[PDB]
RNA sequence: AGGAAUUCCCAGUAAGUGCGGGUCAUAAGCUUGCGUUGAUUAAGUCCCUGCCCUUUACACACCGCCCGU
């Protein structure tokens, strides 16, 4: 997972 | 992209209220309802009933043959069965017997016609001793 | 304990939708000038040369999908996701006409030439007419079997023709609501739908390169039209066709499709058609003097032609065409609109007042005047009362940005590990700092006026201060995972992290040292605020679970649903302990942290809200959504009232006997109405069943008796209608329809009155029709019966007889067996 | 001789009258037996107020598709 998909 | 295109002639068939036309087209589309409310518009009509039998005869074989079929189904329910006998009835007078026989699945046919049809002869005989009261009704009027 | 409701204000930072269709105007007698384009559940109405709006027109809760301006000019058409249709006054601007016939989003919206009639096509599969005048509506069309694209009338003969997502062409005869024609060309969707040459050509756009003609002439036999395969023509687009428009009384047919250039092509047509025909005939002359029906083939292919097309920056989403030069107006994806000038040249742009994609960052000034919205490739500064752009600067990306406590400069964040810095008076960047080497999600501001914190997708988290304004770097915090937000104390004593895994932990600031965790969410921890006390800290993750913390231990007070999706921002009101939220569930909610309730949801936006920013004040709101909009919230005087405000989401024949004697007398009245109309010569409710006799009528209710209750209602009816209903009755057994159910209706009444029909003698002459009419037709049916006894009978023996030849005999006698045994229950 | 409201009641029933017992619980100006005299109206509908169910054993005869999200 990374914080592109869950914020951006 | 064909049957859309039938349907679309069917459609227009019953607007203009061309129901003899709409005969060939509804037995080759294969709607035994479709033709079932068409032959009863037929007859309530009083021109359309007596070119009834003359249509019945410009069909090829085989619209008779799934026509036949239909009527066994129309001779089951009560509701239905004067228009079935109607159908039945120009089929045996107008084409050959023998042809007949060459019917596919006339023999299957034959079995559910005959108890059905005997029943609604007992029902008519009823009637017509019901009828009968309309005489001793004239003779004891003053 | 009392609270105070928040109301939506304003919308900002929107110059058009990206759904939607853009249309030309006629205001104050300028054609050209003013131009209506659709927003985010409004339409707003532009002036290209000034760039300023003219009107907006009020909208309630839905987006609108369409738009269609009246010929007269007076009104404009709207259009809507919920399906209600409503029509605005432009000098007015309001809007007191609606329609709600359909059940979803209205696809298209056509206006007839002379504009007393309306036709609307949805994504249900229906067309409704509707009266303009009498603000009725008259008919629906139910043929089409998925979501109309295109519906146009024909002035000539009163039709409607009208294309869907279906591989289907269908024409109308509104006269009759009769479908009579139907096309079944095309392969695919039939996106586009034109008339041209005076509607004696029918064009239309599919998904492919071709674009295919067809010719009409009026009068499976063809009726009131015919309709030939004329020829096509190519497309320098391969994709498949968006829009087919052509300018009103003009000769361009404009094709566009995906990409970004638009099509022009321009038809030959009277006298030039046929000039172009002459010279074409005087070179092949001069071709065979030098050395038709090609000549007429050549003529043909080349009656519409080619005339450049234009290019736009960007992909277009709706055009339109009007020619006194032709002018051309354009709507993108970004939220621009252009014109182009072509016999091509841009004029004018309109670029000013939006950003070019999602706004991603939003912060306030320390004072309340001044509004900062920044997103990829700009940042803009927004007045919060006059509410426009008072500056403009390009950056590279935006992920974060704080407004520094001097009023003059700003600092953001990008994708890219860099930090930038501007002035608002000179509009121009300072300096830039690789900060950090990946992205750079968080920064915070100190509560003392000097120096900043930073976080991002490089472990490390550093801290920052200023030094003409620059920053240097003082030290850096070194961690395992991603750093997700960064945030400290209103004291400056504690600093709180938020890693990737699902934990935040709590730093000393002064010696940079491990003081709390806080664990328990089952997805990392995406916005995080502290209280203005420094008690309480409230955690958002993308599991949906909001929780709030103490600073004292780090105990979990509650854990709260709060949205339904992962919450996206989060943040207190300076005052309280109250904090705004903000999730993908299109909602906005504010809640009270030591109450645990929640007070207020505001449902303006339409599509997930990406940040968030409370003023100082406390006043006032401002959010960023998919939807490329921003909202402004203001607090209000009028107090609110929880338990009232929760009841507020709570809210939000005749007998059969009867029916004879009524039928009888209709049948009185009208014999007599019609004997007075032929005299002269020298109602509703039989339209209703359709144009029949009188007595006709009378048949169907002795129909719809049901046979249980058919004798009593007879035993009830009185004899002063029995006379008449022997005369209908014998008139039913002539045509000899529903004779079985007449006759046993008829014996009836016959034995019940018997003594009173002999005394009678008017009722002599009636049942000498009838007593000929009865024996007759029975008799009749009965015998067309029995005549089936014997051919059904004989045939029977027929087949008997075959079989009796094939009688392995034993075999064929057990197989022939076999088929005649039924099976029946039987209690033994 | 007991208003407004309200409760109960179909045959040895409603109502009147007397005579006993205190029975391993209850019962004292109350509880429960037993006998005597003995009626008016009603034997049917779903109209109001409600309740219980359904709308997928092929003699004759009859009958011939519940609807929507
Ligand atoms: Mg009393
Ligand atoms: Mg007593």
């Amino acid at each position: 997972i990374s914080v592109h998909k869950l914020k951006l | 992209e064909e049957q859309v295109v039938r349907q679309q002639e069917l459609d227009n068939l019953l607007h203009e209220k061309r129901y003899l036309r709409a005969l060939g087209l509804a037995i080759s589309l294969d709607r035994p309802h479709t033709v079932l409310t068409v032959i009863q518009a037929i007859r309530r009509d009083p021109e359309a009933c007596e070119k009834l039998e003359a249509t019945m005869l410009r069909l090829r074989r085989d619209q008779k043959e799934a026509l036949l079929r239909f009527c066994v189904t129309w001779n089951t329910n009560s509701r239905h069965c004067h228009e079935a006998q109607a159908v039945l009835g120009v089929l045996l007078r107008r084409e050959a017997p023998e042809e007949l026989l060459a019917y596919e699945g006339v023999r299957a046919a034959l079995e559910a016609l005959l108890p059905y049809t005997e029943r609604h002869f007992q029902r008519l005989s009823r009637t017509l001793q019901a009828a009968a009261f309309l005489d001793f009704l004239w003779h004891n009027m003053k | 304990k009392q609270y105070l409701r928040y109301v939506a204000s304003a919308v900002f930072g929107v110059i058009g939708s990206q759904k939607g269709n853009i249309v030309f105007v006629t205001l104050r007698g300028e054609k050209g000038r003013y131009v209506a384009v659709p927003a985010c559940e409004h339409v707003f109405i532009w002036d290209l040369r000034k760039g300023e709006k003219i009107l907006i027109l009020q909208g309630l809760k839905q987006e609108v999908t369409c738009l269609c301006p009246s010929p007269d000019g007076l009104h404009l058409a709207v259009g809507y996701e919920d399906g209600s249709i409503r029509i605005f006054s432009l000098l007015s601007g309001e809007g007191n006409v609606t329609f709600n016939g359909h059940k979803a989003a209205i696809t298209t919206l056509k206006y007839d030439q002379l504009g007393g009639r309306l036709a609307s096509g949805s994504k249900d599969t229906d067309i409704i007419v509707w009266d303009v005048i009498n603000e009725s509506g008259l008919y629906r069309l139910k043929g089409h079997k998925d979501a109309i694209t295109q519906a146009l009338f024909l002035r000539e003969k009163n039709l409607l023709v009208t294309s869907g997502k279906d591989t289907m062409v269908k024409w109308w005869d509104l006269d009759t609501q009769h479908c009579f024609k139907t096309m079944v060309g095309h392969r695919t969707e039939v996106w586009g739908l034109v008339l041209l040459s005076e509607e004696k050509r029918l064009i239309t756009g599919a998904s492919d390169s071709e674009l295919r003609v067809w010719d009409i002439a009026y009068l499976p036999e063809d009726r009131i039209l015919s309709c030939r395969k004329a020829g096509s023509i190519m497309r320098e687009g391969r994709d498949r066709v968006v829009n087919l428009a052509v300018d009103k009384t003009g000769r361009i047919l404009a094709c566009h499709g995906t990409d970004s250039v638009l099509e022009l092509f321009c038809i030959l047509s009277k006298k030039e058609i046929q000039k172009k025909m002459d010279k074409k005939m005087k070179k092949a002359r001069k071709k065979a003097k030098l050395h038709p029906e090609v000549n007429v083939e050549m003529s043909l292919q080349d009656e519409i032609q080619r005339v450049t097309n234009i290019k736009t920056s960007a992909k277009i989403k709706s055009f339109d065409l009007i020619h006194s030069e032709l002018k051309a107006v354009f709507l993108l994806q970004n939220n621009l609109v252009e014109l182009y000038s072509l016999n091509p040249v841009r004029t004018s742009r309109i670029t000013i007042g939006g950003h070019r994609s999602d706004v991603r960052t939003l912060s306030f000034s320390s004072d309340n005047i001044a509004v900062l919205s920044a997103a990829a490739d700009s940042i803009k500064i927004w007045n919060r009362s006059t509410l426009q752009c008072i500056r403009t600067m390009t950056c590279e990306y935006a992920l974060c940005s704080f407004f520094v406590p001097g009023d003059r400069q700003v600092v953001i964040g990008t994708k890219t590990g860099k930090l930038q810095l501007y002035d608002l008076a000179s509009g121009n960047l300072l300096e830039t700092i690789d900060a950090h080497d990946g992205a750079l999600w968080s920064m915070s501001l100190s509560p003392d006026q000097r120096g900043f914190v930073t976080g991002g997708a490089d472990k490390s988290v550093k801290f920052w201060d200023f030094e003409r304004l620059s920053v240097k770097q003082t030290r850096t915090l070194q961690l395992d995972e991603d750093v997700l937000c960064v945030s400290y104390s209103p004291n400056q004593k504690l600093l709180a992290v938020s890693l990737l895994d699902c934990t935040v932990k709590i730093f000393y600031v002064d010696t940079l040292k491990f003081f709390l965790s806080l664990y328990g969410h089952k997805l990392p921890v995406i916005c995080m605020d502290i209280s203005h006390d420094g008690a309480l800290i409230a955690t958002g993750s993308a599991d949906r679970n909001v929780k709030i913390w103490g600073l004292d231990f780090g105990d979990c007070h509650k854990s709260l649903f709060a949205h339904d999706d992962s919450v996206m921002y989060l943040q207190f009101v300076p005052k309280s302990h109250l904090f705004f939220t903000a999730g993908k569930d299109h909602k906005i909610k504010q809640w009270d942290a030591d109450k645990f309730e929640h007070i207020q949801t505001l449902e303006g936006h339409h599509q997930e809200i990406w940040c968030l920013a409370v003023s100082p004040s406390g006043d006032y709101v401002v959010s960023s959504s998919h939807d490329k909009s921003l909202r402004l919230w203001e607090r209000t005087r009028e107090p609110l009232i929880l338990e009232e405000e929760r009841e507020m989401e709570r809210e939000a024949t005749v007998k059969a006997a009867e029916r004879i004697m009524e039928a009888i007398e209709l049948y009185r009245e009208e014999t007599a109405k019609m004997k007075e109309h032929k005299a002269i010569c020298k109602n509703p409710i039989l339209m209703a069943y359709g144009s029949i006799s009188p007595s006709a009528y009378v048949l169907e209710i002795f129909k719809g008796i049901k046979s249980s209750e058919l004798e009593e209602s007879l035993l009830v009816l009185p004899f002063s209608y029995v006379p008449d209903i022997l005369k209908l009755f014998n008139e039913f057994i002539q045509l000899g329809s529903d004779v079985e159910l007449i006759c046993r209706c008829l014996f009836f009444l016959l034995r019940i009155h018997f003594g009173q029909i002999t005394s009678n003698q008017m009722l002599v002459p009636v049942i000498e029709k009838l007593r000929e009419t009865t024996i007759s037709k029975v008799s009749q049916v009965r015998d067309v019966i029995g005549f089936n006894m014997a051919g059904l009978d004989y045939l029977k023996r027929e087949c008997e007889a075959k079989s009796e030849v094939m009688f392995s005999h034993l075999e064929e006698k057990k197989r022939k067996r076999k088929k005649r045994e039924k099976l029946i229950l039987t209690l033994t």
